[PDB]
């Protein structure tokens, strides 16, 4: 299938209570394996899927000190952004990085990612040519300036091309069917009475990977966008997701309802009802 | 500065059975900041066992957390997450309903 | 594996 790998780091200043929290997460697709809390007792990367933990230490050494190292760079760049934008000096600023590389099914990189974002506002990022910049504003100039000099890009492009897609190969060939072959919902429609008259019809999907789902509620065969609840995808705590659609009926015409489930994970569409 | 308010969504990992082991999920989404305070609470008291998944956030950077216990739910028992955070001008208290 | 870090902002 296609991949994706993505880093995310978040650096939170703290002035007057020592050096930003630095946290780094890795994803390949929607898995989480790779954890860095630099408030940790003693900090380092740690495994957060099964698949990636037969990585010999010299993996676990070397990605620990980068994260150390960056969260010293993440520190420099709180500190100059505020400068660029005359901040006190007082305040906690937020910076978020995130970084990564999508792959087509024989594992050739499709696009390279590489931005930033300062209090929640997009700051700087790698154009999809890997090779230029989009700065937000005039403070982001300098920062575009100081990259563009120290041919930042390059070394970017580099990562992107290269260890990004090679490990992200290794991740899925360890990672076998975990990444590869998708989970499908665990589907059911629940019955909840609101009176004589009303009744909710909510369908349930469980249990599913990767995240994408489809869920939409149909009368005589039309879908009822309009009168749908959908609530957010949400994770169930164990790498699956849940999700469910409901729509009041009048009592007794339940059965002109079906609820449709989309979802890679199925051999083919689902089609429920109340039963 | 860009400030976002919290989604929230409170849901058993599996469907509810009384005396079946279970976990309590609080899912806060799409805020900003990150700092946040989530607690679980049982019959309206702080679960001290609480865990949460590490920091990360989605595409449009607005940052998601899940908070989550062992519990094992009965008839009787009201569980509930409050949640605070800048941009709730007061403590916002999601009570689980099973059948959501 | 991550990218090493680079130059600050």
């Amino acid at each position: 299938g296609s991949h994706s790998m993505r880093y995310f780091y978040t650096s939170v200043s703290r002035p007057g209570r020592g050096e930003p929290r630095f946290i780094s997460v890795g994803y390949v697709d929607d898995t989480q394996f790779v954890r860095f809390d630099s408030d940790a007792a003693s900090p380092r990367e740690e495994p957060r899927a099964p698949w990636i933990e037969q990585e010999g230490p010299e993996y676990w050494d070397r990605n620990t000190q980068i994260y150390k190292a960056q969260a010293q760079t993440d520190r420099e760049s709180l500190r100059n952004l505020r400068g660029y934008y005359n901040q006190s000096e007082a305040g906690s600023h937020t910076l978020q990085s995130m970084y990564g590389c999508d792959v087509g099914p024989d594992g050739r990189l499709l696009r390279g990612h590489d931005q930033y974002a300062y209090d929640g506002k997009d700051y700087i990022a790698l154009n999809e040519d890997l090779r230029s910049w989009t700065a937000a504003d005039t403070a982001a100039q300098i920062t575009q300036r100081k990259w563009e000099a120290a041919r930042e890009a390059e070394q970017r492009r580099a990562y992107l091309e290269g260890e990004c897609v090679e490990w992200l190969r290794r991740y899925l060939e360890n990672g076998k069917d975990k990444l590869e072959r998708a989970d499908p919902p665990k589907t059911h429609v629940t019955h909840h009475p609101i009176s004589d008259h009303e009744a909710t019809l909510r369908c349930w999907a469980l249990g599913f990977y990767p995240a994408e789902i489809t869920l939409t509620w149909q009368r005589d065969g039309e879908d009822q966008t309009q009168d749908t609840e959908l609530v957010e995808t949400r994770p169930a705590g164990d790498r699956t997701f849940q999700k469910w659609a409901a729509v009041v009926v009048p009592s007794g015409e339940e059965q002109r309802y079906t609820c449709h489930v989309q979802h890679e994970g199925l051999p083919k569409p689902l089609t429920l009802r109340w039963e | 500065m860009i400030q976002r308010t919290p989604k929230i969504q409170v849901y058993s990992r599996h469907p509810a059975e009384n005396g079946k082991s279970n976990f309590l999920n609080c899912y806060v989404s799409g805020f900003h900041p990150s700092d946040i305070e989530v607690d679980l609470l049982k019959n309206g008291e702080r679960i001290e066992k609480v865990e949460h998944s590490d920091l990360s956030f989605s595409k449009d950077w607005s940052f998601y957390l899940l908070y989550y216990t062992e519990f094992t739910p009965t008839e009787k028992d009201e569980y509930a997450c409050r949640v605070n955070h800048v941009t709730l001008s007061q403590p916002k208290i999601v009570k689980w309903d099973r059948d959501m | 594996e991550p990218r090493s870090p680079s130059h600050s902002m």
